[PDB]
């Protein structure tokens, strides 16, 4: 602990004589550049073990969201072919009587 | 010969000057420093709200905004504004009051 | 430069270390559970199709 901190202190000791001999130059975009980098270094701590529940969470319902779909898809899917099958007998039914009742008109 | 066939010509006429559209290319703002570091240094601290920091990491933080403040005051302080006290009662552009 | 510092100094090197090593971890687990939504949902996709 008091290692890194130390060393994060000379880091920012180097930091602020590099700005020194930027301001001297007058380039202080490289300092300001410097300053984006160790940022972006220093980021992203925490932030992940709760990330990660809600991702697990979210698995979860998505998974169970798979289940159930399927099971409407099959469900849907022989209906709906037990219902195209009917039609069709129906189908077959009236042209049944409609031919007889039509032959016997004949 | 009764068919009223009504075939496509071979009109010659020619696509004409194309005008001089008003090519107005939008200038897309870039965003600054301070707006690109926003978010980022927000991340930052999130983190580190909460965080204890060893002793020696305060006296890090401290000097950084001791150096950030001073820079600040300098800013305020260019040369171009101290030396306006030269002759502050001759300085007409700086208020007396 | 502050904002970086204060959590560098926050982030004793056992938090660096964590970073690197147990952050490395708990990003890899945020990314893993990213894929299974990925597989979850294209299931789901394809059913929906």
């Amino acid at each position: 602990d008091a290692l890194k901190v130390k060393k994060d202190r000379i880091q920012f000791m180097a930091v602020i004589e590099q700005l020194i001999q930027m301001v001297q130059n007058n380039s202080l975009t490289k300092f300001q550049s410097m300053t984006t980098l160790e940022l972006e270094d220093q980021d992203r701590l925490r932030k992940l073990i709760f990330r990660e529940k809600e991702l697990y969470q979210e698995i979860k319902k998505l998974q169970f969201d798979r289940n159930q779909e399927n099971k409407e898809y099959d469900n849907e899917q022989k209906d709906t072919n037990l219902k195209i099958q009917n039609l069709k007998e129906r189908l077959l039914y009236k042209k049944a009587r409609a031919q007889l009742k039509n032959q016997y008109k004949e | 010969m009764q068919n009223l066939s009504k075939m496509q010509s071979r009109l010659h006429p020619r696509p004409e000057g194309e005008g001089g559209g008003g090519g107005g290319r939008t200038k897309e703002k870039g965003k600054s420093l301070q707006e690109t570091h926003k978010e980022m240094l927000k991340n930052i601290e999130s983190t580190n709200i909460g965080k204890p920091t060893i002793v020696e990491a305060q006296r890090i933080l401290k000097i950084i905004d001791n150096l950030s403040t001073n820079l600040t005051i300098f800013i305020y302080l260019d040369s171009e504004l101290i030396s306006k006290f030269l002759d502050v009662a001759k300085h007409s552009k700086l208020s007396k009051d | 430069q502050k904002v970086i510092m204060l959590k560098k100094l926050s982030t004793a090197s056992e938090e660096d270390e964590n970073h690197k090593a147990q952050l490395r971890d708990l990003e890899e687990k945020i990314e893993e559970l990213e894929k299974k939504k990925n597989k979850i949902q294209e299931d789901l996709t394809k059913l929906k199709e």
